[PDB]
This record gives structure tokens, C-alpha cells and sequence, in this order.
């Protein structure tokens, strides 16, 4: 409970309210959260109806021992010319410095809005101290449906509420203006399957190789690698994540790798960086893929797809088999613009 | 009561043992099947009752 009255002096001033929140073990259950004294958060919100990006911050949080008991932070609110915007995401990025490590927890201003609503000469001594008294105010996520507390301090006050600027018509449902993220990377992993399926087409629904592995002669085994490629259909289509590997070759100033799982298996890690390796698309650069240790597997072994993305937004599909398509993310210009602000 | 439901009971472990490699390795579960009841073999001549 120190890390509230920490922050209020440090990311206070650069903010223009405060969102003090603590978070039980129900959420971090959730969200995976390993509480070490390491870590280190960065926050940032994502607006709407506007350019969106705001600045990054630093926020302290400590675990607090035992009457809720958990996580404490303190989330920024940006209010662009006097006053918030009811559907405006504020995002939690938290990571560790040394591990691999990137959880992304978001928020909304509705769900923190709503719940904040009930001789020498003298020099000044003002120390940081948590005898301001809390109120427990409940709430829940709506992304992901775990509860989570709201602290109220005490301190043109009493008189205002908290100025909300609802949208204006003509305005899309706030079911879709709510989950803007994840209808706009849908729609593009949707487009990108449908550069595969027409590249069969040209081939003649063909499947060629690309990588020289060696395939044992049963003719079950090549009904099996076909039977890799439309479960990988399944997958691209219904994958629509914030850490995609696309979206870190937009944002990029190399190749970026994202391994599947297909079956439901796996869970997906995403973003995986080919440090080393220019994907030219020569038959000496392949070599160099194979040097990884992901590709070895996803390609000798079985229930592992794999998407390799250059910097230029072309990506192969590689299959265990060593066969691969390429196909092609589109990203106009006006698309980029929004996915390098909000994102990179 | 209506049809047996299953309720799992995920607890934190014993502050003896909160040393584990991921983050669910702290807690270890249980399974607890509510309004039903423990049984042996039947019968195999009222096997269709």
C-alpha cells in the first residue's frame, strides 16, 4: 500500500488523474503475473477517435501481505483537452529485465471512471506516508472477467462528478469500438490466409518443398502433411493476438517468427525474433533458418506449424515436411500509421 | 438435488512449500464431486437397471 502514495508523487505530476488500483490473486491467476520484486511495469493508453498513443510510464508496484490482499499499482489517466474519453483502453505492459518475459493487461476508463465515483528561513517537510485512508471500491475487467479493487483517498470538488465526453453519431456499436484491436488484426489474419489458399491455385492446390528433409515412405504420413496445412487455416484465421509477429515487422525500427499450435496442443509464443538471419528467399539463406532450433522441430517433428515474416510484410507458412507457401500480409499506408501508433 | 456437479478447488499451497519453477506450480488442486457418492461394483444380473 506504499506503492500508491509513491506514485503520486513521481507519476502524479506527469499524469492528470491517478488510477489506484489493486489486484487479487483471482487476476493474477488469470493473467499469469510471477510476483518477484524484479519487474518492471510500463504503461500506456491507446485512444479513440483521435491519433492514438500516449507516453510511456513507469509505475512502482508491491505486493501487499495481510481487507483485500494482492498486487498494488496505480494506473495513468491522459485527459486531451479537459476531459476523458469513456472508451479509451489504458494498456499494462509488464516484463522482467533479464527472462523472456511480456504480459499485456488492459483496462478500461469505464470500468475506472464508474469506480471512482463515490533568522532562517522555513523549508518545507514532506514525506511520503500512507495515512490517507482508503476506500475499497469494487469492479471487474471486462477483457477478462476477474475482479479487481479500486482505492478512493481523501484529499470545484464536491460540486462536479468526473467529466465524461461520450462519442458523437454516426458511431459503430461499442461491442466493435470496445474490442477495436482485436476486429482490426482479425481481419488482416484473415486477409493473409486468403493470399495461401490463392496461392494453391496458381500451383495447381499443390504443396512443393523448400526445405531438403527427408520423408519415410508410408502413404498415411502424406495424407497426414496435408492434413497439417487446413488445421493451420483454423488457426490463422482464429489467432487474433496483440504480439503477433507481423505487427513486430511493422513496428520493427530482420525476420520475425511465431511458432503454432496446432490441435490446441500448444499454446502459441509469439514474436519470436530471428536475430541473424535475412530471409532473402536464396537457397543459402534456408540454411541459416535450419541453424534455429524451432524450424528442426517444426519440420522433423508433428503438430507444429510455423510463420516466418520478413520486414518487408512477406511470410512463408512452413509445414513439418519442409513445404512451404509463400504469401503476403497488405498493410496500406493509413493502416500503418495506426498500427505503428498505438502498438510500436 | 439436480445432476452431480464437479467443483475443482485450486488452494495455494502450505508456506513450507511455495518454491516452484512456473507460476501454478504454487498452487496444487482437488477435485470434489458434489451430490454424488462413492460406489463398487454392481451387480452384473441388474446391470441394465
Amino acid at each position: 500500500m506504499d506503492a500508491h502514495a509513491i506514485n503520486e508523487r513521481y507519476v502524479g505530476p506527469r499524469c492528470h488523474r491517478l488510477a489506484h488500483v489493486v489486484l487479487p490473486r483471482t487476476f493474477l491467476l488469470h493473467h499469469a503475473i510471477p510476483l518477484e520484486p524484479e519487474i518492471i511495469f510500463s504503461t500506456y493508453t491507446r485512444f479513440s477517435r483521435s491519433p492514438g498513443s500516449s507516453r510511456r510510464l513507469v509505475v512502482c508496484g508491491k505486493r501487499v501481505l495481510p481487507s483485500p490482499s494482492g498486487l498494488a499499482l496505480s494506473l495513468p489517466l491522459f485527459s486531451h483537452d479537459g476531459n476523458f474519453h469513456p472508451f479509451d483502453i489504458s494498456v499494462l505492459r509488464i516484463s522482467c529485465p533479464g527472462s523472456n518475459l511480456s504480459l499485456t493487461v488492459r483496462f478500461l476508463y469505464l470500468s475506472l471512471v464508474v469506480a471512482m465515483g463515490a533568522p532562517p528561513v522555513r523549508l518545507s517537510f514532506n514525506p511520503v506516508n500512507a495515512d490517507v485512508p482508503a476506500t475499497w471500491r469494487d469492479a471487474t475487467n471486462v477483457y477478462s472477467g476477474a475482479p479487481y479493487y479500486v482505492c478512493v483517498y481523501e484529499r470545484e470538488d464536491d460540486w462536479l462528478p468526473i467529466p465524461l465526453s461520450f462519442p458523437e453519431e454516426p458511431v459503430p456499436p461499442p461491442p466493435s469500438l470496445v474490442f477495436m484491436d482485436d476486429l482490426f488484426i482479425n481481419t488482416k489474419q484473415c486477409d493473409f490466409v486468403d493470399t495461401l489458399e490463392a496461392a494453391c491455385r496458381t500451383q495447381g492446390y499443390t504443396l512443393r518443398q523448400r526445405v531438403p528433409v527427408a520423408i519415410p515412405r508410408d502413404a498415411e504420413i502424406a495424407d497426414a502433411v496435408k492434413s497439417h496445412f487446413l488445421e493451420a487455416c483454423l488457426v490463422l484465421r482464429g489467432l487474433a493476438s496483440e504480439a503477433s509477429a507481423w505487427i513486430r515487422a511493422a513496428t520493427s525500427p530482420a525476420c520475425w517468427m511465431d511458432v503454432l499450435g496446432l490441435w490446441e496442443s500448444r499454446p502459441h509464443t509469439l514474436g519470436l525474433e530471428l536475430r541473424g538471419v535475412n530471409c532473402g528467399g536464396t537457397d543459402g539463406d534456408w540454411l541459416e533458418i535450419l541453424k534455429q532450433p524451432d524450424v528442426q522441430k517444426t519440420v522433423s517433428g508433428s503438430l507444429v506449424a510455423c510463420v516466418i515474416v520478413t520486414p518487408a510484410l512477406e511470410a512463408w507458412l512452413v509445414l513439418p515436411g519442409g513445404f512451404a507457401i509463400k504469401g503476403r500480409y497488405r498493410a496500406s499506408k493509413e493502416d500503418l500509421v495506426f498500427i505503428r501508433g498505438r502498438y510500436g | 438435488p439436480f445432476v452431480t456437479q464437479a467443483a475443482r478447488v485450486i488452494t495455494k499451497r502450505d508456506p513450507a512449500q511455495s518454491f516452484a519453477t512456473h507460476e501454478y506450480g504454487k498452487d496444487v488442486a482437488q477435485t470434489v464431486l458434489v451430490n454424488g457418492f462413492g460406489a463398487f461394483a454392481v451387480a452384473d444380473r441388474s446391470r441394465e437397471a
